């Protein structure tokens, strides 16, 4: 038994990233209830994710389901002329029904173009976990991107607009050339990928995304992920070195934000000093987070858990992360909870389902779902990340 | 298909999950893909269960699709029995496993578990969450509840309360206090606050009390058929409904009707000078059928409101809701689509909206005072405090909760006029 | 002659009303100009009391102010006994009658009414409403309560609860439940549930429970000296305070505690990962001293709030508030002026504010989450529902009431952001 | 015992009419508590009434009290320079102190007279009660209004802006007589009164205003007051007879408002046909109230009680009123309430202090405090006036 969500959970923040994208989930009532419950207040704002329930006749006849899907997307386009890119999202019942979402997306991209472009990616739990939904969305975007011949830097990841602005400003004042972001808000702003175009990875879970841009000739930048202070520095240093920027120029670039990041981290890390942290596999963010907490926050790590390790992209953080913490990759809540109980960790990064139950048993818990939502990457928000991890400990100390 | 964004009821297995979470010693083994564990986040967070839901998921993937599915189910059931030591086990299927070549029955009974195993056949694509909650409780009763010699003194069973239910916890206490005042001791409360031993003891009660028809009607009818227990047909929400329930339960038990009306303040507070502005207020009502019917009675007879709209998302209770709506001179709104309820609200333009969380948000966008009276709710709605909807103190809660939006709107409008 | 727009407390005669109105069979005449009748409808509407307040104004005018004031008072006392049939009479003057050369004591004594008559000397301009209530209850005790024989079972008196008090009814019920669980039977609840016979029986109780020091400290001290009755120094608002109250009352009675903590939900709901955003939220507190001190303890230890403001409008309770505020690293704001508190809130900028109705309105203009925790309240603030501030269920009420503003603001901000 | 309010309650609806008037009550804490309690929500919206509390040091002496009052008025003027007509309202403690509010007005209208014209009137319960405060406020302003040499009709009586607008619109449609309502919203457009001008009340209780305008030389025209279709019809008929407007044009201009008013009155009064009404002396609106309920609404009045029954100005209304109902002068609230017990009326129009106890005893209750607030005059609000009494009976029928 694994405690993860199917990749449809990434949809809610992907669609906040993409103002122009609608996320049509071809799934059963269970996946619609997933989207509704996960979103919470979000669904009452009339968001851009909707689920088409595969009715009994739909699972009975594949052709009837295909025609119904065609009519559904026609009605959706009629209702919303604003949507220019539409994401047909695979689901578990859709996969078992085996209706070809790729053949569909091809057909409706043909008969609704050149205005509306329809992509397909699978968020089904049978082949997707928490953040591989966003990974698969971005992987679906990559092949349709134009083949450029001018070298550009491509930031890949769902940076919040303020975090994107900080990263873009820091790069542009750093001295790089073109900087573009793969999750472009509008289809017109989609980046160009070519053999000469380079890309740097902001969030770890984009493994299939990195594989996708590797094929088009784009080359990876080996950097740690810009979570706290040093994690961000090493990221920008690798970017500068691949762009050939002089080290002294980059130091003059990054000295000013570095001091504030250090001060903010030290302000909120005081509660985390001399403490033990346990990472349950949630969002593939945990090796880097453990690196940040161990090196910067002075927090011992007993075990870091990951849904699946992508060693190539995650290598720098694992190298920075101490040899002591043992990385577990298998998700099995039955034995994992016994491991938590044996470890007796001060802080336990787990899912929202396990948060309250472990809290009752006497374990302070932090839920990693807040990391993807809240802006925690880069320097300005490093203190926010530290405080996010330190607040449960403060609450337990206050509440005794 | 239709492009749904908000569903009033979840998938049917969520109802069985609620039933299992309510009981103690019962474990749900679900053939579901990894990612269907989200439903455990309702109980742990919205309901704030200090313990994990008693549910084990097989969590099969693309690799465990061809033949590994049955082996995964067998291993999950066996390991759940060994780890959790449940007094009984319920086995079911998710929406994905319906198309999968899944045999819950044989896989469950092959392991020869010493504890009784309850087999659940729920049509996932056809039915909804309340059907799951009703059918799971019914099948649990068939597997465990047996005809049994009645208790020496008069005993009653509270049938209907389940996990993730609207104020079920406080209504149990209120109805228990009412019955204790009447001289009736509650034999068992099921599904919530129950065990397989409690389900077995269900046969001991002299009569059944159906607080919530949605999740207990089928159990009550089966008890009437086999265990020879009459079941109450009045849900005690509101002063009038509470008195009718008290009279009917006293008739059923043979004890004298004794109800404690000392705490009751809703009739006096409604008859007060301050509640004159409540007269003739147009109220739109939506949500599950029992609460909507009871709330319409409360509004019209005790609150002075005129019911401008009625509705439910329960097709299984369309006939009682349509009969009630005809009673209030209206046509019921039996739909599960929030767009139709929104259209009815816009056309009707009610002064106050009593309904679900979706109706509360619709009223918020339309600037209409709102209160929550029905099942689909957030983490916010569940009280830390004693907030029953039934009994006399529940009537007090109903009055205060329904007035509070009107009071806020009136105060805001007054201070807007003044400055 | 400072210009006053809002007064946190009324004149002392309003406090005298809050004592006489609570007690049954105690009517009081009160020398007032024709037009002081406004104060009775406070109980009539704010408290929603069906019974007319047991008050008989003289209602003198310019045609009776010269020399007919004494005649009007004599007629008022005569008629009050003749038709209202009070078990005891209490006598006072309003501010206008304080200025006019009248003698309340002489006329009442000359009438020689067989029912006991208590005489009140309240400095109207110097003192305030809480002094009026406390002194009135004190004089009633001295007139009626006399050293008596103790009861067989251990008995306690709930001293302090008066009419027009914040949640006094539900707190009486909750403290009575705690004491019944302890095994202690409440001998008398005064002044709200008392009669002159109950004031006489006050001597029978083994010890006194001072629920509200503002209206009961003088009575508690006088019973400590004359009646040899120890009284509790802690107020059971919040789980920590409730457990301290249980421990000290068990020590006083000699029984064991039997704290009933099954109802308790606030500790778990605070420890839940939902309430993580509550940590360090800045809270400004104002109102009467007891509630502010208790709310500060709850917010800091039980709620994880950072108390940034502590204040009281009872200058008579400045010393305990000053000590308590020094406990939290702050200086107490002991003022009866709403402008000073306005300035403190503006400078401080708290995330949440718990105080009076004026405090809630200040927050509304300033756009800060607000809950009401203290005595100056509106008609809407008096609940039909069971809403205690004391005991373990009162802890749940406190948690939900304080969370509701923060949850509402968070949900509104999120909804606006997503829009 | 008189269960009535002192005249300070008139302040609360007066200053809504006068946007440039501040009512400074010179009284004890009791009168400040009165103003705050009766304002209710309003005191949290920076009202224009404030009570200067008299302390034991302030009570002793008169010159020191006068100096302190001057200092307080200066402090108020500094905070609110906009105010240009201050209303020093006497109170019960002020009257017992004998603080010469007239002398204070004389001094402060010499200090800042050209801008701020300080008025004084008694609002003390020993002298004035309920709406007597409003008519005293209007009787304090008339003696200082400028003399005029042009015959003009003036609307004496504080009315809501909507009711005022329709009153003046109807009088304009009459075609003869331009109107100048006596309450001036600001001192800027204060009106003129003299032997030329002729005045007509709109609200029954303005007897002191009768005295002031009679000493001014203006002459009263007796008319039933605008409470219901017939009342406003006879009011405007008296206006037309006073101004020589021909009957045919008056019929033409009031045919349609009379039609809507009659329709609304019948619709709201259908629940009150064959019912019994009792009037507890609150605000002298009750003789006109009883007339309107008796003929237009179909009620039968067992008693009409008035705190001060000014026969000369109410005369046409009693003439319309039937001989059946008894007229009560003064209040013995115990005797009056015993009479209410004995009569068992269907509806009892009583004060707010007795309103809840009467219902607890089994009698329906309407409160005229709302009537002094709510717009209930002339033709359009005739339906609202009828429904205000209708609603309690409807609620009693619905609830049980
Ligand atoms: C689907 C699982 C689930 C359900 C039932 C809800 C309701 C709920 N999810 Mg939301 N949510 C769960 C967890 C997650 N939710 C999502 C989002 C989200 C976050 C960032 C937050 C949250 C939370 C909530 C809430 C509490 C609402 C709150 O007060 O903010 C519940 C009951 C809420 C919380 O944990 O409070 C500290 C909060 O800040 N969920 C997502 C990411 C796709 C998941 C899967
Ligand atoms: C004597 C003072 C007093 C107090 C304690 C309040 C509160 C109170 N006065 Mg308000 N009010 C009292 C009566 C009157 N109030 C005044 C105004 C006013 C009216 C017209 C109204 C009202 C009301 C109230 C209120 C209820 C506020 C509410 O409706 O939410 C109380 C408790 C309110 C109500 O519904 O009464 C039936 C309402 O419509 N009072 C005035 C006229 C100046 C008086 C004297
Ligand atoms: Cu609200």
């Amino acid at each position: 038994q694994r405690e993860v969500f199917c990749g449809l959970t990434g949809i809610i923040w992907l669609h906040r990233k993409m103002q122009d994208a609608f996320f049509l989930v071809v799934g059963s009532r269970t996946c619609a209830h997933l989207l509704q419950s996960a979103a919470g207040v979000m669904i009452f704002a009339e968001p851009r994710f909707g689920t088409a329930v595969l009715e009994e006749k739909d699972l009975a006849g594949l052709a009837d389901a295909n025609a119904e899907l065609d009519r559904e997307v026609d009605r959706l386009l009629a209702r919303r002329p604003d949507i220019r890119q539409l994401f047909l999202v695979g689901s578990c019942p859709s996969e078992v029904i085996k209706l070809d979402l790729h053949r569909a997306a091809e057909r409706l991209s043909a008969h609704h173009g050149p205005a509306v472009r329809v992509y397909n990616f699978s968020g089904s739990g049978i082949e997707t976990t928490f953040t591989q939904g966003e990974d698969a969305c971005l992987a679906s975007i990559v092949p349709t991107l134009p083949a450029t011949e001018a070298r550009e830097l491509l930031l890949v990841g769902a940076l919040p607009d303020v975090v994107e602005d900080q990263a873009v400003s820091l790069l542009t004042q750093l001295g790089i050339g073109p900087v573009r972001c793969l999750p472009a808000h509008h289809a017109a702003e989609a980046p160009g990928v070519g053999p000469n175009t380079v890309f740097a990875l902001v969030q770890p879970f984009l493994g299939d995304t990195h594989g996708a841009l590797t094929r088009r000739g784009a080359r990876h930048i080996a950097a740690p992920f810009p979570f706290g202070e040093e994690g961000t520095t090493l990221w920008l240093k690798a970017i500068a070195d691949e762009f050939g920027v002089s080290a002294e120029t980059f130091e003059a670039v990054t000295a000013a934000p570095r001091a504030r990041a250090r001060k903010a981290v030290a302000a909120a890390s005081e509660g985390l000093r001399g403490k033990s942290v346990f990472f349950l596999p949630d969002s593939q963010l945990e090796p880097s987070l453990a690196r940040f907490l161990t090196r910067e926050c002075g927090m011992s790590a007993v075990e870091v858990g990951t849904p699946f390790l992508h060693r190539g992209i995650l290598g720098p953080d694992l190298d920075l992360l101490a040899e002591g913490p043992v990385l577990s990759e298998g998700q099995d809540v039955e034995r994992q909870l016994d491991r938590v109980r044996a470890a007796r960790p001060d802080l336990t990064v787990c899912g929202l389902g396990l948060a309250n139950p472990l809290e009752a048993e006497g374990f302070t818990t932090k839920w990693a779902i807040e990391l993807v939502f809240t802006p925690v990457h880069f320097y300005e928000q490093a203190g926010d990340l530290a405080g996010l991890f330190s607040r449960p400990v403060r609450r337990r100390a206050i509440l005794r | 298909m239709k492009l749904t964004l908000w569903t009033y009821e979840g998938p049917p297995h969520v109802g069985a999950m609620r039933v299992a979470t309510g009981m103690t010693g019962m474990h749900y083994v679900l053939h579901a893909p990894q990612g269907d564990t989200y439903a455990d986040l309702l109980f742990t967070m919205i309901e704030r269960r200090g313990k994990r839901p008693p549910v084990s998921y097989t969590t099969f993937q693309a690799r465990d699709l061809g033949s590994d599915t049955a082996e995964l189910f067998q291993s999950a059931c066996r390991d759940a029995y060994e780890r959790f030591q449940p007094q009984a086990i319920m086995v079911g299927s998710s929406c994905t496993a319906e198309l999968i070549q899944d045999d819950t029955g044989g896989l469950a009974d092959a392991l020869s578990l010493p504890v009784p195993v309850v087999h659940l056949e729920l049509p996932s694509y056809q039915r909804k969450e309340n059907f799951g909650a009703d059918e799971s409780f019914l099948q649990i009763c068939r597997k465990l509840a047996r005809p049994m010699e009645r208790t020496e003194k008069v005993s009653c069973n509270l049938l209907g309360p389940t996990a993730l239910g609207f104020r079920h916890r406080d209504d149990i206490l209120e109805v228990t206090r009412l019955l204790e005042g009447m001289g009736i001791a509650v034999n068992a409360v099921a599904p919530m606050g129950a065990s397989p031993a409690d389900i077995a003891r269900l046969g001991a009660a002299h009569f059944n009390v159906l607080l919530y028809p949605e999740t207990g009607e089928s159990a009550a009818r089966w008890a009437e058929k086999t265990l020879k227990q009459p079941y109450t047909k009045t849900v005690p929400i509101g002063v009038g409904a509470t008195r009718d329930f008290v009279a009917e339960v006293a008739a059923l038990a043979g004890v004298a009707p004794v109800a404690d009306d000392s705490r009751l303040r809703q009739p006096w507070w409604s008859a007060s000078v301050d509640s004159t502005y409540l007269t003739g207020k147009r109220v739109f009502l939506f949500g599950d059928a029992t609460h909507v019917i009871a709330a319409a009675r409360v509004a019209r007879d005790e609150m002075g409101f005129e019911v401008v709209g009625m509705g439910c998302y329960n097709r299984e209770f369309a006939r009682p809701m349509r009969a009630a709506a005809k009673g209030y001179g209206l046509e019921a709104l039996v739909t599960d689509d929030y767009l139709e309820v929104e259209e009815a609200i816009q056309a009707l333009a009610p002064e106050l909206i009593l309904g679900t969380q979706m109706e509360r948000h619709i009223a918020k966008r339309l600037g209409i005072p709102c209160a929550v009276i029905s099942a689909p709710v957030h983490v916010q709605d569940f009280p830390a405090r004693y907030s029953p909807q039934m009994g006399f103190e529940g009537a007090n809660v109903l009055f205060d909760t329904w007035i509070h939006p009107l009071t806020m709107g009136l105060e805001e409008h007054l201070l807007t006029m003044f400055r």
